[PDB]
């Protein structure tokens, strides 16, 4: 929910480019890609950190039964 | 002496029974458990017991199959008591049963006799 | 593409003399009877300190134990490889007020390994503690709660013993022979109190006791013995 | 010689191949990466389920229009109770109290005496329809076929009092439903 | 699963009575034993699916229940509570033309199962709701007393119809599906296989139904025919005595189990030699399954509790009784 | 004659094994059509 | 006609078959609602026990008016098979007012539909607004 | 599995001194949770009246001598406590518990049919 | 059984007056052969239409127009 | 033996304070039933003539295999009882 | 086996003429029936002593306490006698008319006797007897059982 806000602002930042794509030409297109490439590092970061999972409080772990024989 | 022995594994391939994983060292473990059982019998339970006599009869023959067979399927087919992972659990539980039986002294006289009317149902005594 | 047949018009066979195969159903359990006699005798030999006696009827074997022997015998029947009775299918009780110890706490165990069933019988009274087999069989947790709820049997060591069938704050143990089948109280909605309240029982039509037509004669006879010859006592020979 | 020497059993032996084989890895699949991704991204099995559902849209529905149409009934059907008469108009019940004793719910109450003409007849025959379990034991136990259950089911009432059938109500049902009762008895005659 | 419940009580009383149902009676209890099993799995599988969110399969299969309950009503006269299986056999014989209707229904029921599997079996949403949900180890299944599909989903191949056969289940052929992962998806597949295995048994019973009496030839237990009752004095006495005193059962006790559609259903009956049972403890498979819910549902989320409840096949009349 | 019995020849066998045969094109074809449609679509967008 | 989902026992199976395709109550405008707030009909289909009676009354009290109650089956009508039980209410009309009683063990789906049709007939005879004009 | 909240394992006490301490500890728990009972069950009486009612029930079994009866009484008193705190009892049952309460003469009973 | 060809076919057989009555209580326009009439006045019909499904070959016409019991 | 098992049975106090039981051998078993209420044992229902009752022990009949069992059980419950000598 | 069956061999109502060809064109599995029962075939005919007194020959409930069990190990059984004769025979059996502990009996007796009666197969432990010795299973394959292929997480067991 917190990470929704940074990505929502990123989506809202593309609105100026939508209606000016022709005027900015290739210069604006390259800048638009650079805007998205810097934000794609955040996407890589969230994938590798697994930050978009569900924070359970219980964890099911399989204990091994062992015998301290004599 | 620290004979740390794996009884149940918590990782590996599935055996076909949920929650029971493949034991990585089947044969060496069964030998160690079987032999420690026979020694534990001679040290805790008197020779007059019928439980001690019966356990040694099948512990040796189960041990005599693992000592003379390398194919896991052949060992299972000659005992007929589940997989070897299952056979290890059975051997572990039998070892723990000797400790309790020796503690209980189950071979002695009946501790608590029933009352006269106890096992009588509708007048016909059982 | 052929038309479906009218299965009503297909021919049927005709049959005449048909009554029954005349045979005694108890005979088919003969092999089971002998094997359970040997297995019960094995358990008595392994636990002479705890097994009072055993009984075999058809294909059912019963082991009679004291309250102070239930945990041992249940543990033996759970862990011994010859008898891997891992599952406790049912725990229940029956009321016999004529006895010093009213109740018969009964444990039915199942062994999926050997495809075998065994029964454990122990006794109890209204105040005598009974060991809990919940540590051994976690499936006995609710069955012991039901047994207490409807009989009032003190299961010592039960992790959470409480009512499971009757209403909250219910007085009495319904399955006792002295508990009347209609209970003592009934509920209704009280308009002045705006809530459902308990009141002493009154019945528009009292329960009718047709049971008084119990036969003045006995119907079943003394029966036929099926004890294996391997378990009957030998008879002394005649004089030389 | 059994497996009792090793504490084994015939039932204890697992069949050949009981142990699960080795689980597969990622390289040991039969479909290419693009094949599995096309079924995944384009929702192959989801679209198939929609198509199966759309087939039902063009089939005949099962609905019947109650109360203008009725579901099938059999001569053994258990419904509303009714006391029966002989063709002469005399009641079949001899106040024998068989149905009262059988009744699993104790829904039948009978009081009997000697009629003025001298016949063994009842003056009180009540069935509590809010207590009956519509089980047919009274019908099976009657030795003169006096008590029956008609195929009627549509007798819902505003008040619970109307479900306290007395002898006059039960006899009125037998007169009302006698023809329909005749259908069921004639058809179910061979099996009784 | 009405008729299966009557069968376990009938079997226990017949065992105490030392009687046995004739050949045709046993087949009828097997035929409607598997019709009843299908009736139960239609209620269980489709209600479980409906609780997950699949509304449509519930509607399709309930029409199959209507066709099956028509067979219930034709033999007994009640769509649901057919006191048809009784100690000694069945209350009444099969009406004329019943088997042809059963066989006609069976010719189409395979398509009904396939169409149901079209919406559930390979659906990714259905598997996400059931795979890895409510896992039960083979050890914990035995310790908690789980039976039937709950036990079989955990890898244990145990069925009461095979372990202690009864009433012509030894004279038919069927296979038991066994799971390997012990979760909700494994038990769904097992209950779908049992759908097809019951249909396999239904076809065999229709082709192997023998002639002869359906109830035991003993008027001290079973009612005599009405035509004989009204001409024979001894028949009228037995009819009079059966309905006014019942029949005495020799003193003793029994624990008789069957493979009910929910699992192992058993009755512990105690006889005091009289015409009334001294004690009757009913072992309910759903009672044991619900006693393991806390062990199974821990960790899972609230929507997963809905799946775990539906995969146990909990009818609370059986649980509470 | 007085009991419901199977016919002398018995009933015809029924279908009970699973019958859900696969249907549709290979996944390669569906992917190609998607790329073919995307290519033609952007061609028309480019023309407009 | 929006009943509340209150199936207690085997009488609920027949209530589920009314929604089944053969009878399809939905064609008559009958929809089952989970919450008492969206319901105006309470169909008591099953045995009412002493442990359940306060919960049943509370659930009934939360229905906004106008509300009607249908009592289905012998258990709800008068106790039925369990009339002489220590833990059974001998009729749901000891706890809530009942507008119609449907008999049977269980009542068939047609028997329940007939009971609903009787209630709809009584609902069509209501004169609430003419009661204000002519009786108040 | 895990036990429910406020659950105690059942144990048969064989010492009257140890039994007396367990009873006194439980009696304190009833008093401490008295204000909770008024809150959850929406009672129309102060918590002071609830504590008085608790003492009366403990005073009824003040002079029970037999040890086996003490254990069953103690076990049942623990079950009731676990029932009240966890809000398993419905509010109607707790309200009626406080609804509980001069005998007529011979003639007075004779006139109305007596008991 | 759900097609408009069946409905228009039955609409032509019954006529407007009879079909409008079925459009008010029956919810379905249906035709059949008159089989009888009971002592209360209900008219009972049987359908020979091959597209009618299993349990719908017999139906009743009630005397009333707004309520049917 | 002397334990007041009525304290933990759950039965109401009237079985101990008001009601009186009878122990009798009716012809091979010993039974225990309760003496009827002076009033409230039966009364005719005005609606359908049913036999109403407020006696909840009216249908309860305990069975015992010996005379000793019947007396021992009655004492254990603190019941007021009289033995009907055969 | 229960392989696929053509739709016309099922007692349901199908399509005719041009509409059957269309149905076969637009159905994923065209051999599936519609499920509507045939009107002209389904339900067209509407439904409208002592020699055999086995109950009284029921097995008698017999119990075996430690006293009688001890007698079998000491005196043998009626099928395998090990008892003396005459007045000596009745002296030995009357020993087991009162309480005789089995654990005491197990103390002083030849193991050759214990391993022959108490145990079995020469000292082998007694195993829990099976309720049905015919219960066997075997894994099968999809070409046999017709159920889900191997990739599904269930398996089918036959009678073997
Ligand atoms: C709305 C606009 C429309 C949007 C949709 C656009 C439609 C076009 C979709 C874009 C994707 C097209 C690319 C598909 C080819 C790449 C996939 C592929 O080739 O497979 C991955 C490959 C590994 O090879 P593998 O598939 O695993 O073969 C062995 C299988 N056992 O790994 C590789 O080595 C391939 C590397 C890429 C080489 C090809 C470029
Ligand atoms: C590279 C694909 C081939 C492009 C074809 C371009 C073409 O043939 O011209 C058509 C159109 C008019 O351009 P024109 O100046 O007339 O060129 C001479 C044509 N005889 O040319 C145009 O005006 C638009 C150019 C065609 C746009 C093609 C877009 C292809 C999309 C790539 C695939 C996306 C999916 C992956
Ligand atoms: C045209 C626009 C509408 C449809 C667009 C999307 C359709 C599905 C695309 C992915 C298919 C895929 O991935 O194909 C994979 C699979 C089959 O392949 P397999 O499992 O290897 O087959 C096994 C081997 N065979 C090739 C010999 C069979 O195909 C399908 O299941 C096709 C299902 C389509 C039937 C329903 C059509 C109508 C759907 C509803 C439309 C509103
Ligand atoms: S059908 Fe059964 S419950 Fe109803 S009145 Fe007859 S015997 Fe009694
Ligand atoms: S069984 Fe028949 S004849 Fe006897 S009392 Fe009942 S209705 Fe009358
Ligand atoms: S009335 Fe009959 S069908 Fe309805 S809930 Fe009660 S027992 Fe079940």
């Amino acid at each position: 929910a917190l990470l929704f806000l940074p990505f929502d602002l990123e989506v809202s930042s593309m609105l100026p480019y939508i209606v000016s794509i022709y005027s900015v030409g290739i210069y604006g297109l390259i800048i638009f890609i650079l805007f998205l490439l810097i934000l794609i590092v955040g996407f890589i970061y969230e994938f590798n950190t697994k930050s978009l999972s569900i924070t359970t409080i219980l964890h099911k772990k399989n204990k091994a039964l062992v015998k301290n024989l004599y | 002496q620290a004979q740390e022995i794996l009884i149940k594994a918590n990782k590996g391939n599935p055996t076909g029974l949920t929650g029971l994983f493949q034991h990585p060292s089947p044969r060496p473990t069964l030998i160690t458990l079987y032999k420690a059982t026979l020694k534990n019998l001679e040290e805790k339970i008197p020779k007059e017991s019928v439980y001690r006599t019966a356990v040694e009869a099948f512990t040796k023959e189960r041990l005599s199959i693992v000592e003379n067979n390398e194919i896991i399927e052949d060992i299972e087919k000659k005992i007929g008591s589940g997989l070897v992972e299952e056979l290890i659990v059975q051997a572990n539980e039998e070892y723990d049963l000797i400790d309790k039986m020796a503690e209980w002294k189950a071979w002695e006289e009946l501790e608590e006799k029933p009352l006269d009317d106890q096992w009588t149902y509708f007048g016909k005594k059982l | 593409e052929e038309p479906l047949p009218v299965l009503r018009d297909l021919p049927r066979p005709e049959y005449g003399e048909l009554h029954a195969p005349v045979y005694n159903p108890a005979e088919k359990y003969k092999e089971q009877i002998e094997e359970l006699h040997k297995f019960g005798r094995y358990i008595m030999g392994c636990l002479p300190k705890f097994v009072q006696q055993f009984s075999v009827w058809k294909d059912e074997l019963v082991i009679y134990v004291a309250p102070s022997a239930l945990t041992q015998v249940a543990t033996f029947l759970k862990d011994h490889t010859s008898a891997q009775f891992k599952a406790c299918m049912d725990v229940t009780a029956a009321d016999y007020p004529t006895r010093t110890n009213r109740f018969d706490v009964v444990y039915n165990l199942l062994s999926v390994r050997h495809n075998s069933r065994i029964r454990i019988k122990t006794y109890a009274s209204e105040v005598s503690p009974v060991p809990s087999v919940v540590p051994l069989f976690q499936g006995a947790n609710w069955f012991e709660r039901e047994t207490y709820d409807l009989f009032g049997i003190f299961f010592e060591g039960h992790p959470d013993l409480r009512r499971i069938m009757t209403d909250y704050g219910f007085q009495g143990h319904p399955l006792r022979k002295d508990f009347p089948t209609t209970g003592y109280t009934e509920v209704r909605y009280d308009a002045e109190k705006r809530r459902v309240v308990y009141e002493p029982l009154e019945l528009t039509q009292a329960w009718r006791n047709f049971t008084v037509g119990s036969s003045v004669w006995e119907q079943v006879g003394d029966g036929k013995d099926f004890t294996p010859e391997s378990f009957k006592l030998p008879t002394p020979a005649p004089d030389p | 010689p059994t497996l009792a020497l090793t504490s084994g059993s015939i039932q204890g032996t697992h069949p050949e191949g009981f142990r699960l084989p080795r689980p597969k890895t990622w390289e040991e699949s039969s479909e290419s990466a693009l094949s599995k991704a096309t079924k995944w991204y384009l929702l192959s099995e989801i679209f198939r389920g929609l198509y199966i559902t759309l087939e039902m849209y063009f089939r005949a529905p099962y609905t019947i229009y109650y109360p203008f149409e009725k579901g099938p009934v059999s001569p053994r059907f258990r419904g509303e109770h009714a006391l029966r008469r002989y063709p002469s108009g005399e009641e079949r019940c001899i106040a024998c109290k068989l149905c009262e004793a059988v009744c699993p719910a104790q829904a039948i109450t009978i009081e009997a005496e000697e009629r003025i003409d001298g016949s063994r007849r009842t003056y009180k025959y009540d069935i509590d329809m809010t207590k009956c379990i519509y089980c047919g034991y009274c019908q099976e136990s009657c030795p003169v076929d006096a008590i029956v259950e008609t195929p009627n089911v549509e007798y819902a009432t505003e008040t619970r009092e109307e479900l306290l059938y007395n002898k006059e109500k039960l006899l009125a049902n037998g007169d009302k439903w006698e023809q329909e009762i005749q259908y069921a008895l004639d058809a179910d005659a061979p099996y009784r | 699963s009405m008729m299966t419940n009557e069968q376990v009580f009938s079997l226990a009383v017949e065992k105490l009575l030392n009687l046995e149902v004739p050949e045709r009676g046993q087949y009828i209890r097997t035929l409607f034993g598997e019709i009843t099993r299908v009736l139960n799995h239609l209620m269980s599988v489709l209600s479980h699916a409906m609780d997950v969110g699949a509304l449509t399969p519930f509607l399709w299969g309930f029409e199959e229940r209507e066709k099956l309950m028509e067979f219930y009503e034709r033999v007994s006269g009640a769509r649901l509570h057919s006191a048809y299986v009784r100690p000694g056999g069945v209350s009444q014989d099969l009406p004329a033309g019943l088997l042809d209707d059963i066989y006609m229904w069976a010719t189409q029921f395979g398509d009904r199962l396939d169409e149901t599997e079209e919406l559930l079996t390979d659906s990714r949403i259905w598997k996400q709701r059931t795979i890895g949900i409510g896992e039960v180890t083979a050890e914990d299944a035995l310790n908690y007393g789980l039976s039937g599909v709950m036990l079989r989903g955990s890898g244990v191949p145990f069925d009461i119809r095979k372990s202690q056969p009864y009433d012509a289940y030894d004279k038919v052929d069927f296979d038991i599906a066994v799971g390997t992962k012990g979760d909700c998806y494994d038990r769904y597949l097992i209950r779908m296989t049992e759908f097809r295995q019951s249909l396999r048994i239904i076809e065999q019973c229709c082709n192997q139904m023998p002639p002869g009496p359906v109830k035991v030839e003993d008027f001290k237990v079973a009612p005599p025919p009405r035509a004989l009752m009204k001409e024979d004095m001894e028949a009228l006495i037995h009819h009079f005595l059966l309905y006014t005193k019942g029949y005495a059962v020799p003193a003793g006790e029994t624990y008789t189990a069957i493979e009910a559609p929910k699992g192992e259903m058993a009755v512990y009956v105690v006889s005091d030699g009289s015409e009334r049972p001294y004690r009757c403890k009913i072992r309910a498979p759903g009672f044991a399954h619900l006693g393991a819910f806390d062990h199974i549902a821990r960790g899972h989320f609230l929507p997963d509790a809905v799946a775990i409840i539906g995969t146990m096949d909990l009818v609370f009349g059986e649980v509470d009784r | 004659a007085t009991q419901d019995l199977p016919p002398i020849s018995g009933y015809a066998p029924i279908q009970w094994k699973r019958n859900l045969p696969s249907r549709g094109f290979r996944p390669v074809i569906w992917f190609l059509g998607l790329c073919t449609a995307t290519g033609y679509g952007f061609y028309q967008i480019s023309l407009a | 006609f929006w009943p509340m989902t209150f199936g207690l026992a085997c009488c609920a199976v027949e209530m589920m078959h009314v929604s089944a395709p053969r009878y399809d109550q939905d064609r008559l405008g009958i929809i089952f609602r989970a919450s008492p707030r969206q319901s105006d009909i309470m169909i008591v289909a099953g045995t009412v026990t002493n442990k359940m009676a306060p919960a049943l009354r509370q659930v009934y009290d939360q229905m906004p008016y106008p509300r009607w109650v249908i009592s289905m089956g012998s258990c709800a009508n008068g106790g039925g098979y369990y009339h002489y039980s220590y833990s059974v209410v001998r009729g749901v009309d000891r706890i809530v007012p009942v507008d119609i009683y449907v008999p049977g063990c269980p009542p068939t789906s047609e028997a329940l539909m007939y009971g609903v049709f009787q209630l709809q007939k009584k609902m069509m005879d209501g004169q609430t607004h003419r009661m204000w004009y002519r009786s108040y | 599995t895990n036990p429910t909240a406020f659950a105690q394992t059942t144990r048969y006490v064989k010492d009257s001194t140890e039994m007396r301490t367990l009873v006194l500890n439980l009696y304190r728990r009833y008093l401490r949770h008295s204000r909770g009972f008024v809150n959850n069950y929406n009672l129309d009486i102060p918590a002071s009246q609830v504590r008085t009612k608790i003492r009366q029930e403990f005073e009824r079994q003040r002079f029970v001598k037999d040890l086996p009866l003490k254990n069953v009484l103690y076990m049942k008193a623990q079950m009731e406590f676990q029932e009240l705190v966890n809000f398993w009892k419905q509010q109607c049952h707790v309200m009626q518990y406080f609804e509980s309460i001069k005998g007529d003469s011979f003639v007075q009973k004779f006139l109305k049919g007596a008991q | 059984s759900s097609s408009i060809q069946r409905t228009l076919r039955n609409l032509w057989k019954n006529g407007f007056k009879k079909s409008f009555k079925q459009l008010q209580g029956y919810n379905d326009i249906k035709s059949g052969r008159l089989v009888g009439t009971d002592s209360f006045g209900n008219k009972f019909y049987e359908v020979d239409d091959p597209v009618e499904i299993h349990m719908r070959t017999r139906f009743v016409e009630y005397t009333g127009f707004w309520r049917q019991d | 033996t002397d334990l007041a098992k009525e304290l933990v049975s759950g039965a109401p106090k009237e079985l101990i304070t008001e009601r009186v039981a009878r122990i009798y051998q009716e012809t091979e078993t010993w039974k225990i039933d309760w003496d009827i209420l002076n009033k409230g044992n039966r009364w005719e229902n005005d609606l359908m003539g049913y036999q109403s009752s407020s006696d909840y022990m009216q249908g309860t009949i305990l069975k015992f295999d010996t005379r000793e069992g019947a007396i021992r059980f009655a004492k254990g419950q603190g019941w007021d009882y009289y033995i009907q000598e055969p | 086996s229960g392989g696929p069956v053509p739709v016309f061999k099922k007692y349901t109502t199908g399509s005719k003429g041009i509409w059957e060809k269309i149905r076969q064109l637009l159905t994923l599995v065209p051999n599936r029936s519609t499920g509507n029962p045939l009107v002209k075939n389904y339900r067209v005919p509407p439904p409208g002593y002592y020699d055999r007194d086995h109950r009284r020959n029921y097995p008698r409930l017999v119990a075996f306490d430690q006293t009688k069990v001890s007698g079998l190990l000491t005196l043998g059984s009626a099928q395998n006698p090990r008892i003396s004769v005459g007045e000596k025979g009745q002296k030995e059996l009357a020993v087991f008319d009162q309480s005789v502990s089995l654990s005491s009996t197990l103390a002083t007796i030849d193991p050759k006797v214990v391993k022959s009666e108490l145990l079995a197969e020469g000292g082998s432990p007694v195993v829990a007897p099976s309720l049905n010795k015919k219960m066997k299973f075997r894994l099968t394959e999809e070409s046999e059982h017709g159920m889900y292929p191997e990739d599904y997480p269930i398996r089918i067991f036959a009678q073997n």
